[PDB]
RNA sequence: UCCGCGGCGCG
């Protein structure tokens, strides 16, 4: 799987590939509504979806759909595993 | 929306639930072992999403509550005994049950 | 029941071949399994390989020859019946 | 912020069991080993069966003499309430008794202690004997206790050995042991570190958020952890794969314990090693600073 | 590898990555 | 003795009026009173007593075969003018030593 | 961007409670507390439990107490597994309601699956090699661990109140490892020096 | 073993509730009096004594009180087919 | 007044589905039977219950029988002299009426007992249109995977099941695959009622004569018999219509073209049928093909035919798994 | 509870 661990300087292309949007705005969380509203600390197409298989907007609730985008709310459709990586 | 302390719990047996009281809290004096209910509480789930059951069973019921999760505490596994004392605070501005 | 390891550290002259040979062979005694060579004392598959190692028939060398020596005879037998198929519709 | 508060209380009868702690008033510490049926107990000539049986090797050694004088004191102790309870139990009459207890008053040396039951009462003397049935009371301050020529004496007034050792019996043989036994009456005491408030297990529970490890303590049904030095120790032994398996299908990878858990119900026992979240996420915190860090290859 | 493991990490060492 | 029924208590913790010692007092003088069994095996005991002063085992509701040893035990002190207790005690006869943890076993009465 | 990058190298513009010096990315991977020596190299597992120490002369030096409840805490997966191939029950719910209610017919289970079946134990300041042993567990009424004295030399554990964890091997190699190596009787001699360890104290 | 027996040889020494009760324990109410008890029937066997076809000896019970005849159903011992002997049913002896 | 029943019954996209009135009809009694579940008393409720104008109420029934069934509200010959001799076994009339019961409880055992209520609600319109034909053209998509058979999350209002002589046996109806046939016998299945799509037995196989030939449909080709193997090969008398033509490219199409596409739904195989023609002889020849004829007879004095073919290069013709000659006869 | 600090106590 893996042989060797490579260590040096993160370029700003690098950082601009890593990263699957940008963050402009110190929200953290909407109240009165425990949703996240757009690009924050927390986000719907910054970082992924909240729920499993559900868009914020609720769009599209089924398992098949993979990598479709809504209009109101763009995501994706994966399980919330994916906050830990993108 | 605020909880409520009655002492109906969905997915659960009355055999369990025969101790409690109706007013939602335990009877004074009654030995219960570890994941026996003490007191019954469940809180406001929050529809967002009328499901055809939903559709169906709320208007015929007349009660639109209709579907929500529980909160009421158990005894922790390993401990037992009898309940020797219980104790109820509300604040003011508040209707108080039969209990207090 | 076994108390001791040092049967079977005699044996083989090493100790730490011995936990993976006797792994392999109580594997395929566990999942995939075929009858044991030494009559069960209603006890797990565990403590059954360390029995044989101890008895002098199993070890490295012979497990090896017998798992090559059992997968040709499967590779043959596969051969076999695919001619036997081929030759069903003839 | 809470409408209404609602509280309980749980009394819990908690007696007594193995795994405990009891200790003496001298240090002499001690875990319950095992409970035993009355009749095994070593037991004396007049049938009475001892309560506690003690190990004397950790008296030499932690050195604390102490509790052997006090074992031999206490002894006596009990010798002048048990024979008042001879004499009440046939309803003796007043002025043997008050006499008796003159007599018990004015051993020893010349001790600030001067009492006179001569002229208190009758019914007071009744009542302060059937208040001693249990065991005349003794006190000792604490650098100026009595020696042995007090307690030697205190013993002799009773009807008992003046060296404090009697004769035993063996419940399982019936045997006498060819030497003496000390016994005695100590003061025993009990400790909140009970057994049943420490023992828990875990199968399979929660698991925390940030990264996947089971959690800690009693409570919410947490797990013990595997230290940092037992990794060493495991590491001077030979087992690699328990090693593995403790510390990546077990507490860390989730595709890793998920399916384990499917295998181990249908008699297959093989793991399916994959990545430590933990160092997963630790990678994250490497690669956020300015540095990039990633696996290499296959 | 320097347990058990060690006679599995001398085999990828050998067989693999050559 | 095995289970006993104060009339007006609720629990083993809590107390009464005019009774000079605990509940808890109580059971544990009670567990320590001695009967006799003759004919039954699960007779069951009755007692009743008002007044001002000490209450022993000899006021006991007797029955055809139900023998006391020592009716001198006490069990209680009654203090207050009106503070008449009522029990019912069952007795039933066995072997050995049982504790009070097993016999929730049961699981259908209790 | 200095007191997110390294808090408290420079000015410890903290200001997050009343004097609470609070944390950086740079403190969550560095120290005592931080992410190597907290949660990757002692890291808390599964299949574990912790007890009060008891000694018991009665049992041989290669086999240990264990408890009725421990026991049937920690082997749930095992149990579950036997119970499903000899068809008491068909889904793992029913199974799951079998061991919650403690049924007659899970103990003999239990019997079964333990005979050998080797588990671990090891003192909290694990110091030297031979801080952690093995033995075959033999099921006992109670609430502590029975433990052989002879190998309390080993552990230099005394008995004023010790506790003791278990952990359970699973798969083959981990038993075959427990088996063939981390027995009590595969170590009579220290790794320091000769001298043997089951000496009588 | 025989020896330690024979030093022990001369030492060793080797029903129906409602047919049996009165109409007062009945689970009736107080409407349905002019069907039992003003019916000459003051035991509840005397009520138990018509089985679940002969139990219309008495029309005057209220509309309330066909619900309250289907309770006595409940107590299992009335509208099932029970018939006593005069007072008590043949399973209802005390003797 | 209720003034919720009107609004339940004209939502309308569920209550409109089934019938108008099987909301008050089915769902009321199995709501008056739950509530009598979560009341004490053991007794029979009958809901009178309509969507009209809110007029809705509960009836706790006799059940006149000579027993004691239903004792908490049951009936017998003991209220004869009073019910002006209304005695007998089996009547189910209304000894008492209810008011209301709002039953909280019920509203929490609701998921026992009203979902399985609403569960046979959307039944009773699955099986209006699972296996309302009776046997016709019946397609299903697979999108569920079910133990011992093959599952498909399809249309209709219903799920289907296919067992494993029904659909085919090579390829089952699952995840990835579809099946069309023909059934008429649809019970109430597992969550509700499904469909059922068996694309392996006589009325899916057989059917592709008059969806495959493309001058058979019209009647202008000979279809009138034809047994096959499930799904695996299929040999058939084509023949024609009284017209003396060559048939054995019109139901196998013309350069093989409706070969692979008689069972293209069915699992794709691939198949070998018979010609014939309008000579006795000729078709009797030609029928077990590919049999090796030898010699020309026929027999009619007894219920007996008289294959005579060679056993050579026609093995299928004397028949060695029924390829050829099992459909002969036919 | 799961996020963190501080205390007291056990070995
Ligand atoms: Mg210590
Ligand atoms: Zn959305």
């Amino acid at each position: 799987e893996f042989d060797a661990i490579k260590i040096a300087l993160a370029s700003p292309d690098m950082i601009r590939s890593w990263s699957f949007g940008e963050v402009k705005k110190p929200e953290t969380i909407n109240y009165r509504t425990f949703k996240p509203e757009r690009d924050g600390l927390f986000c719907a197409r910054i970082f992924g979806p909240v729920k499993d298989y559900e868009c914020l907007c609720g769009k599209y609730k089924r398992l098949k759909h993979r990598g479709v985008i809504c209009e109101k709310c763009g995501v994706e459709v994966t399980q919330t595993k994916v906050r830990r990586e993108r | 929306g605020p909880e409520e302390i009655t002492a109906d719990i969905p997915n659960v047996g009355e055999a369990a639930l025969s101790k409690l009281d109706e007013s939602g809290i335990v009877y004074i004096g009654a030995e219960v072992t570890g994941g026996d209910i003490l007191v019954g509480k469940v809180t406001p789930k929050g529809e967002t999403q009328l499901t055809p059951e939903e559709k169906l069973l709320r208007a015929i019921f007349g009660e639109k509550a209709s579907d929500v999760k529980d909160s009421s505490l158990r005894v922790p596994n390993g401990v037992s005994g009898t309940v020797i004392d219980v104790q109820v605070f509300t604040r003011d501005g508040v209707e108080k049950d039969k209990r207090a | 029941a076994r108390v001791t390891v040092q049967d079977a550290v005699e044996k083989i002259g090493n100790r730490f071949d011995l936990v993976l040979v006797a792994a392999r062979r109580a594997r395929q005694m566990q999942v995939g399994g075929k009858d044991p060579l030494v009559p069960e004392e209603n006890d797990k598959t565990t403590v059954i390989a360390l029995r044989e190692i101890e008895e002098g028939l199993i070890n490295n060398q012979i497990l090896d020859v017998r798992e090559r020596q059992e997968q040709q005879e499967q590779e043959a037998a596969e051969l076999q019946a695919v001619t036997a198929i081929a030759e069903g519709r003839r | 912020g809470v409408l209404k508060i609602v509280k309980v209380y749980l009394a819990v009868k908690r007696r007594i069991q193995p795994g405990d702690k009891m200790a003496g008033r001298h240090g002499n510490k001690g875990v319950i080993s095992k409970i035993n049926p009355i009749e095994d107990m070593p037991y004396d000539e007049n049938g009475t069966p001892v309560d506690i049986v003690l190990n004397p090797l950790g008296v030499p050694s932690r050195m604390n003499i102490g509790q052997i004088l006090e074992t031999h004191l206490g002894m006596a102790a009990k010798g002048i309430g048990d024979k008042i309870n001879a004499m009440l139990k046939q309803q003796q009459e007043v002025a043997k008794l008050r006499e008796f207890i003159q007599r018990a008053y004015d051993l020893g040396a010349d001790v600030r202690q001067k009492v006179d039951l001569s002229t208190f009462s009758d019914e007071e003397v009744m009542r302060l004997a059937e208040n001693l049935r249990k065991g005349m009371p003794i006190a000792t301050p604490v650098f100026d206790g009595a020696k042995e020529a007090e307690i030697k004496e205190l013993l002799k007034l009773g009807d008992l050995p003046t060296s404090g050792q009697i004769r035993l019996y063996d419940g399982r043989t019936g045997e006498q042991f060819e030497r003496p036994v000390t016994v005695g009456y100590m003061y025993m005491l009990k400790l909140n570190h009970l057994v049943d408030d420490k023992m828990h297990a875990r199968s399979t529970g929660s698991y925390s958020l940030v990264t996947q490890q089971p959690l800690g303590g009693k409570a919410q049904f947490g797990g013990q952890r595997f230290g940092e030095m037992e990794v060493w120790a495991l590491e001077a032994y030979g087992a690699a794969y328990t090693l593995q398996e403790m510390l990546t299908v077990k507490s860390d990878d989730v595709n890793g314990r998920t399916k384990m858990y499917k295998n181990i119900v249908d008699g297959n026992h093989q793991m399916e090693p994959g990545m430590p979240e933990s160092f997963n996420v630790l990678l994250k915190e490497i690669r956020s600073l300015g540095i990039n860090i990633e696996l290499e290859d296959e | 590898p320097a347990g058990t493991g060690y006679a599995y990490h001398q085999d990828r060492m050998r067989r693999r990555a050559a | 003795v095995t289970e006993v029924e104060i009339d007006g208590v609720l629990h083993e913790y809590s107390t009464k009026e005019g009774v000079q010692e605990d509940i808890l007092e109580i059971l544990l003088n009670l567990k320590g009173l001695a009967v006799r069994v003759q004919g039954k095996d699960e007779v069951i005991l009755t007692l009743n007593k008002s007044g001002i002063g000490p209450v022993t085992a000899a006021d006991i509701t007797h029955d055809g075969d139900v023998e006391i040893v020592k009716p001198q035990h006490v069990i209680c002190h009654l203090t207050d003018e009106n503070a008449s207790i009522s029990m019912r005690i069952k007795v039933q006869r066995g072997r050995g030593y049982v504790p009070a943890s097993t016999r929730i076993h049961s699981e259908e009465d209790e | 961007v200095d007191a997110l990058l390294d808090n408290g190298r420079r000015g410890r513009a903290i200001t997050g409670s009343n004097k609470r010096p609070l944390k950086s990315l740079a403190d969550m991977i560095k120290g005592k507390q931080g992410r190597f020596r907290q949660n990757l190299l002692g890291k808390r597992v599964d299949y574990s439990g912790r007890s009060v120490i008891t000694v018991g002369p009665y049992l041989r030096l290669h086999q240990c107490g264990l408890p009725k409840k421990m026991a049937l805490e920690l082997f749930k997966p095992f149990i579950y597994g036997k119970l499903e191939l000899r068809g008491l029950a068909t889904t793992i719910k029913a199974a799951k309601k079998m061991v919650e209610r403690e049924e007659a017919v899970v103990w003999d289970i239990l019997d079964e699956v333990i005979r050998e079946h080797p588990v671990l134990l090891n003192r909290a300041p694990t110091l030297h090699r031979l801080g952690i042993q093995a033995f075959e567990p033999v099921l006992i009424e109670g609430k502590a661990i029975q433990l052989h004295p002879l190998v309390c030399a080993a552990y230099n554990a005394d008995f004023d109140g010790d506790q003791m964890a278990v952990h359970v091997p699973l798969t083959l190699e981990a038993q075959l490892e427990a088996r063939a190596l981390m027995m009590s009787t595969n170590n009579i001699l220290s790794p320091a020096n000769g001298e043997p360890i089951i000496v009588p104290s | 073993a025989t020896i330690l027996a024979e030093q022990l040889e001369a030492f060793v020494d080797l029903f129906d509730p409602i047919l049996l009760r009165p109409v007062d324990d009945l689970e009736l109410t107080v409407r349905s009096a002019n069907c039992l008890k003003a019916e000459a029937i003051h035991y509840i066997g005397d009520l138990v004594q018509r089985t679940e076809v002969e139990l219309l000896k008495t029309p005057n019970l209220g509309k309330k009180s066909l619900t309250e005849i289907k309770d006595v159903l409940a107590s299992r011992g009335l509208s099932l087919g029970m018939r006593l002997e005069n007072w008590p049913p043949a399973s209802i002896a005390d003797e | 007044m209720n003034k919720e029943i009107l609004a339940v019954v004209e939502a309308v996209s569920n209550e409109k589905a089934l019938p108008r009135e099987k909301i008050f009809e089915a769902l009321e009694s199995a709501l008056a039977t739950a509530t009598k579940k979560k009341y004490e008393q053991e007794i029979d409720v009958r809901v009178q219950i309509d969507r009209k104008s809110g007029d809705f109420d509960t009836f706790r029934r006799w059940l006149v029988v000579d027993e004691v069934t239903q004792p908490t509200k049951e009936i017998t010959l003991e209220a004869a002299r009073y019910e002006d001799e209304s005695l007998n076994l089996g009547d189910y009339v209304e000894d008492q009426i209810e008011s209301v019961t709002f039953d909280r409880i019920t509203t929490q055992t609701a998921k026992q007992v009203i979902v399985q209520k609403v569960r046979e609600a959307e039944r009773a319109m699955v099986v209006d249109q699972f296996r309302e034909h009776e046997g016709e053209i019946i397609t299903g998509v697979v999108k569920k995977v079910n133990r011992d058979n093959i599952s498909l999350d399809l249309g209709n209002n219903a799920e289907a099941v296919i067992l494993r002589e029904d659909m085919l046996p090579r390829e089952n109806f699952r995840p990835g695959d579809r099946v069309r046939g023909v059934l008429y016998s649809v019970r109430p299945e597992a969550r509700g009622a499904q469909l059922f799509v068996t694309r392996s037995k006589p009325e899916m196989l057989i059917e592709l004569f008059r969806i495959e030939v493309p001058e058979i449909g019209e009647e202008v080709i000979e279809i009138k018999a034809a047994a096959r193997d499930p799904g695996s090969r299929a040999k058939i008398a084509v023949k024609t219509n009284d017209k003396r033509i060559d048939p054995v490219g019109a139901c196998v199409g013309m350069r093989g073209a409706r070969v692979q596409a008689v069972s293209t739904e069915l699992g794709g195989e691939r198949i070998d049928i018979v010609l014939w023609d309008d000579n006795p002889a000729q078709f009797v020849i030609n029928a077990m093909a590919p049999a090796d004829v030898a010699s020309i007879v026929v027999d009619e004095d007894k219920h007996t035919m008289d294959i005579a073919v060679e056993a050579g290069n026609l093995a299928q013709a004397i028949g060695r798994n029924g390829q050829n000659v099992r459909l002969a006869s036919q």
